[PDB]
């Protein structure tokens, strides 16, 4: 229940959208069905990654070692660009989803287009991709960062 | 002008957890008109206070009445008029956190502004109406003066 | 659509037309029919002006009340099928069935009759025979009524079974004559449980 | 008339058009248009349904099968209510009432039930502009059902009726004792404190009556109950009460107490001010600081575990509490005559020792028992004893305390017995604490320790009964036995010990409350044993 | 940090100049009570624990080996990860 | 601190204090009492409804001591002007509050041609005498 309430980014309530997003964006995310489908697919992939994590990590040890400190980079961006985390921002959630998807392409460990190479590359950056998608979520970028 | 907030406070309590530091004292003060709580760290060695004292607290963005918005560097050779001429204790710091009873649907009725004056912390907790000039990562002057009434 | 109402005294559309044909002032008779013979409740009569005022005629909420009372009756009898003394309540359900067998022919109350027949473990034989005479009443009847019907109906039971036997033969001859000539999938390949 | 006839015929085509409320109007229009009614009759032949008659037929079917007719009527009326709320239009109702111009008898049937009257109240609230709603309200008032109309806020806006209600309620309160005050307090307090003006006037008259030193304690208690109820509702008027009193000569004390009660906390500055003035040669009226809320906050500060207080002002706190509790003053005609300060040194030392014992939660209970002599010596004062009981209340209020409590019959219950013995006024508080302990159903310990704790609590409440606090204890036992929240063995042992310790004769109230206790089979079939001294048989025979 | 009655700076204010660039770091002092983070005064520490650095400025907290030592996430570690190695060398020398 | 005219002052008072649901005077009344409003109430007190009068009079006590000290004469004037209203509630409240700005206390006078007060005091006193 906590996972769903923290990573869903419901597009039903309008007051919360006005509080977190500008008016030019709330109507777009409320009327467009494609955006809602993309958001639902994002949440489903997050749930699959959650299942994969619970399979790989028994005993509930959430401490891991990873290359980039995403939270510290988010904090640095907040301090550099003077976010003022009190007013609604200008960031379409579809922009966040597309940015994460295109970023996942560039971070390559195994170089090649072979299906074997594709699978090896997907495995090598699996944990980092899961962490990145769990950090740069559509809801977190609009409710927490 | 640049007066972010002004009110009269009376020292309702001094540091209740005990004197952690000898030269710095914690003060819990209440308001008179807007009824907002204040927590402040003061240099008790140079500006001694005790229980029951009252003072005027005027949080201001700049010390100059014309609001020329100085950069924030120490230039003692400045002959321009300043608010500090009519205040006994002046501190300069930056606001670093703003809290509130914000809900996911409607706004916040109570705010809590946290400011650090180079180590000495102050928390001003009150209704949201009186705290509107506080924007995080901005410079603030303290400008308190004791009252004899 | 409204046959059998005359038996219990509730006038149907046939007698209503036959009466209004030779009546000069239908208004007063209609009023006395809807008020006296209908819902004799002062609360509903006081409600009528408000419902006129909204512009939604008395038709709609009268139909809603009739449907909700029908639903309440069926749900109450469903609870009745498992509460109270078994034999006494079974006889009460039989009494309700013999009262509603006159109204079984009117579809707005036919579901009540079929529901009562379904709830009653053993429908009277004459009612079963009359239901068997009509196709709609037979098909609408639940599995319990079908079980009670089939016990004494040899030809009807055989005729109902026959299409299933024909379907079994058709699928058996489709399996025996199938192009999937594989060892792992033959006529006897599936386990008996499957 | 082609369009009119065509639209009428199309209307007739709808399923069951005959029972329109304008079918009179529609058929009159059709007759005016010259259309012959045989087409209407032929169309309505297949276009009729008994949506009015067969509803009743199903009703008697349900009645015959065994359903209550009253329930069927209630369901029908509730559905009618709902469909009327969803199908109501006021302006056309005003139009038709202007057309009619008479009082509707169908409106009398409309009002005749309570649910429909509530529907009218809701409609009048929703559509205040409409005329028929005001007309129905005035008809309800004339018919005698003005009481069902909203009167909680109407009572506040009326002076004399509210005054008479207050007078009658207080007279009934003083007639029936505290048992009836507990019953009349909710409604009277809600009526008084729902309106601020009513609260102010009521407090004014209570303060004026309490001016008399003869019997003014009851009036002051009434005023305290009213002000406590007002505070529990989020309305703060403590400064108003201070302004009512003689705090004019001591503005500092009034301001300090007003601030302390407004913020609801204990601050060193105002307490230091009060200590300085009261310890001086001209102390203010002590009765001003005798408000129960301030003393309750003070006990929360110095008794509740986890509460931290300034050690450098703890002596001032103790002195203030001692002066408020133990130091006595003489008043004649509201004039200060003399001050008795005898209970100031030993009392303050006892308060300090008890506070140190209570607020030192790191020390075990064994250490507290080790100083039982001093504990009993200090527990003999009313304020100190009540503070001890409060400290025990918060200390045991933690569910984990019973897990850390390793005695079947602990020392806390012995201190409760001492509290019951020491002062008669503290008996309601001991009873409340015992009820809180017993009603606490535990799902985290073994049932055996719960049974032992309940048996010990039964012993404590037997002790409460012995010291004269009989009626509430007996009533609580009767309620528990009739609620089946107590084990039958517990009830049997309790009643056995009660009848073992007590002796005839017995008052009318005691026997009247105890005869139904034996009337329950759970006692008749258990306690009744073959022996020369059978308590149940003896009590039955003696009555 | 204080202008009247006498201009006095603070150790944290001077140390903010030593911290390079705009470094963001959060640590806890060696004597930080655990229950403090539970109740009120979470962001305003009575004991001056909970080291917080924003924009390369020491907002609050007392520095010890937990934040300047050879531990993961220490101030020197964040300096080396964010800034280069020359800047970190200057940081070491300036502190000393 | 603009000079709010009589009709405008009445509109402002019936908008800020028009909450019939709020039979309790809100603490905001402490900030709703200033020099200009009290001065201009001299003409708009006629048009105020009885609930508005009661709310304002009950809120007049929720003031700082320094504010009462610096705003004495205007408050005496408003008390004497409130003592000429049709509702006896306002009359009695102003009569008792006339001593608030002077000493900080409330006057205590009753049974002065107040039939409800007379009946209440008499019956409660006789009942207390019966159950002393």
């Amino acid at each position: 229940k906590a996972f769903e309430k923290k990573f869903r980014f419901d597009y039903t309530n309008e007051r919360a959208l006005r509080r977190t997003l500008q008016e030019d964006l709330v109507k777009d995310v409320l009327s467009n069905a494609h955006i809602q489908n993309e958001l639902e697919r994002e949440f489903e992939r997050m749930r699959e990654d959650r299942e994969v994590l619970r399979v790989i990590f028994p005993t509930g040890d959430s401490k891991v070692v990873l290359p980039c400190n995403l939270l510290r980079m988010i904090w640095n961006a907040q301090k550099i660009f003077h976010i003022n985390p009190r007013l609604p921002s200008d960031l379409h959630p579809i922009k966040v989803v597309e940015g994460v998807k295109e970023l996942s392409k560039k971070l390559v460990i195994v170089n090649g287009d072979d299906p074997l190479s594709r699978q090896a590359q997907e495995n090598a950056t699996l944990l980092f991709n899961i962490h990145l998608r769990s950090t740069l979520c559509s809801r977190r970028m609009a409710e927490e960062f | 002008a640049g007066i972010l907030f002004e009110d009269i406070f009376d020292v309702k309590d001094i540091d209740p957890e005990g004197k952690k530091f000898d030269r710095v004292s914690r003060l819990h003060c209440e308001s008179e008109s807007f009824k907002m709580d204040l927590i402040l760290d003061v240099n008790i060695q140079i500006y001694p206070v005790d229980l029951g004292d009252k003072f005027r607290l005027v949080i201001a963005s700049t010390l100059y009445e014309d609001g020329t918005l100085d950069d924030g560097e120490y230039n003692p050779t400045d002959d321009r008029p300043s608010r500090a001429d009519q205040f006994e204790y002046v501190m300069y710091g930056k606001v670093y956190r703003i809290e509130g009873d914000e809900t996911s649907t409607e706004a916040a009725t109570r705010l809590s502004a946290y400011v650090s004056y180079g180590g000495l912390l102050m928390r001003l907790q009150g209704d949201a109406n009186n705290l509107h000039g506080f924007e995080v990562d901005s410079r603030v002057y303290l400008l308190m003066k004791k009252l004899a009434f | 659509m409204f046959a059998g109402l005359q038996d219990l005294g509730v006038a149907n559309g046939e007698d209503l037309k036959e009466t209004l044909t030779n009546c000069t002032e239908p208004l007063k008779a209609i009023e006395q029919f809807q008020t006296e013979n209908g819902v004799l409740l002062p609360s509903l009569q006081s409600a009528l002006p408000f419902l006129d005022l909204h512009g939604t005629p008395r038709l709609e909420f009268h139909q809603s009340v009739f449907d909700e009372l029908r639903d309440k009756l069926l749900e109450r009898v469903s609870a009745i099928a498992s509460e109270g003394k078994a034999e006494e309540r079974y006889k009460k359900l039989e009494d309700l069935l013999e009262k509603s067998f006159s109204l079984v022919k009117m579809p707005s109350l036919q579901p009540v009759v079929m529901c009562v027949m379904k709830h009653l473990p053993k429908v009277p034989e004459k009612k079963l025979k009359l239901v068997m005479a009509d196709k709609e009443l037979y098909r609408a009847c639940a599995v319990e009524v079908k079980r009670q019907i089939w016990q004494d109906n040899q030809a009807l039971f055989g005729d109902e079974v026959s299409p299933l036997l024909k379907q079994y033969i058709l699928e058996k001859e489709s399996a025996l004559f199938s192009t999937e000539l594989s060892v792992l999938h033959n006529f006897f390949s599936p386990s008996p449980k499957t | 008339d082609a369009e009119v006839q065509q639209e009428c015929l199309h209307k007739f085509s709808t399923r069951d058009y005959i029972m329109e409320p304008s079918i009179f109007n529609t058929l009159k229009r059709y007759f005016q248009a010259g259309g012959s009614p045989e087409n209407v009759i032929q169309l309505l032949s297949e276009n009729y349904t008994a949506v009015a008659q067969t509803v009743n037929l199903l009703a008697e079917w349900l009645i015959q099968t065994g359903v209550e007719p009253v329930q069927v009527q209630e369901t029908v009326e509730n559905h009618l209510k709902s469909l009327l709320i969803k199908h109501f239009d006021p302006r056309k109702a005003d139009s038709i009432f202007t057309e009619e111009g008479e009082t509707p008898a169908w409106l009398e049937q409309m009002i005749a039930h309570t649910t429909w009257r509530d529907l009218f109240y809701k409609l009048a609230e929703a559509h205040p502009d409409c005329l028929m709603l005001n007309f129905t309200v005035k008809l309800i008032s004339d018919a005698g059902y003005q009481g069902e109309i909203t009167s909680v806020s109407t009572a506040c806006q009326q002076l004399e009726v509210f005054s008479r209600v207050l007078r009658t309620s207080l007279a009934t309160i003083l007639d029936g004792g505290e048992e009836n005050l507990e019953k009349n307090l909710p409604e009277f307090a809600k009526m008084v404190c729902h309106g601020e003006h009513t609260y102010l006037f009521a407090q004014a008259m209570m303060s004026v009556l309490a001016q008399e030193e003869q019997g003014g304690s009851a009036v002051r208690r009434i005023a305290q109950e009213v002000q406590r109820f007002a505070q529990e509702k989020g309305h703060d008027a403590s400064q108003i009460t201070l302004a009512l009193g003689t705090a004019a000569s001591y503005p500092r004390a009034c301001q300090a107490l007003g601030a302390m009660l407004s913020k609801g906390a204990l601050n060193p500055a105002d307490i230091t001010v009060l200590f300085k003035m009261f310890t001086s040669m001209d102390p203010p009226p002590v009765e001003l600081i005798r408000v129960p809320a301030f003393l309750d906050l003070f006990m929360q500060s110095l008794f509740k575990p986890g509460a931290r207080i300034n050690q450098d002002h703890k002596h001032k706190y103790i002195h203030i509490l001692a002066y408020a509790a133990s130091v006595v003053e003489t008043w004649k005609k509201n004039k200060r005559v003399s001050i008795n300060k005898d209970e100031l040194k030993s009392t303050s030392k006892a308060v300090e020792t008890v506070h140190n014992l209570c607020c030192n939660e790191n020390k075990g209970a064994s250490e507290l028992v080790a100083e039982l002599s001093t504990l009993y010596q200090c527990i003999r004062f009313p304020v100190v004893a009540m503070g001890v009981l409060k400290w025990v209340d918060w200390t045991v209020s933690e569910p984990r305390y019973f897990q850390l409590q390793t005695d079947h019959t602990p020392v806390h219950l012995a201190l409760l017995d001492e509290i019951s013995t020491c002062h008669q006024l503290l008996h309601p508080q001991v009873l409340q604490l015992l009820v809180k302990l017993f009603e606490t159903e535990h799902s985290q310990l073994d049932v055996m320790e719960q049974l032992e704790l309940k048996k010990t609590l039964l012993d404590r409440m037997v002790h409460l009964l012995s010291r004269g606090y009989v009626l509430p204890v007996v009533s609580y036992i009767r309620k528990c036995l009739e609620k089946l929240d107590t084990d039958i063995s517990l009830i049997r042992y309790f009643v056995t010990e009660v009848l073992d310790v007590i002796a005839p004769p017995y008052t009318s109230d005691f026997v009247q409350l105890f005869l139904p206790i034996l009337e329950n089979d759970s006692i008749a079939g258990t306690i009744k044993t073959e022996g020369e001294h059978d308590p149940v048989t003896e009590f039955i025979a003696h009555c | 940090a204080i202008l009247k009655p006498r201009p006095l700076w603070t150790g944290k204010q001077i140390f903010s100049l030593i911290i390079p660039g705009h470094i963001n770091c959060i640590r806890t002092h060696s004597t930080h009570p655990d229950d403090e983070d539970s109740g009120p005064y979470k962001h305003i520490s009575p004991g001056d624990t909970k080291v917080v650095v924003e924009n390369g400025e020491l907002i609050m907290g007392i520095l010890c080996k937990k934040s300047l030592g050879t531990s993961a996430g220490s101030l020197v570690h964040i300096s080396y990860l964010e800034m280069g190695h020359d800047i970190t060398r200057l940081f070491y020398s300036n502190i000393q | 601190m603009a000079s709010m005219r009589e009709s405008d002052t009445g509109l402002w008072l019936h908008n800020k204090l028009g909450a019939t649901d709020e039979l309790w005077a809100p603490p905001s009344i402490a900030s709703l009492l200033t020099a200009a409003v009290i001065d201009n109430i001299r003409l708009c007190f006629h048009g105020l409804s009885s609930a508005v009068k009661l709310k304002l009079l009950l809120g007049t006590l929720h003031l700082p001591r320094r504010t009462v000290d610096e705003m004495k004469g205007a408050l005496m004037e408003i008390i004497q002007l409130a003592s000429l209203d049709s509702d006896p509630w306002v009359l009695m409240v102003a009569d008792i509050l006339k001593s608030f700005p002077d000493t900080g206390s409330l006057n205590l006078e009753l049974e002065e041609q107040n039939p409800n007060v007379q009946d209440i005091l008499g019956e409660l006193r006789e009942k207390v005498g019966e159950c002393e």
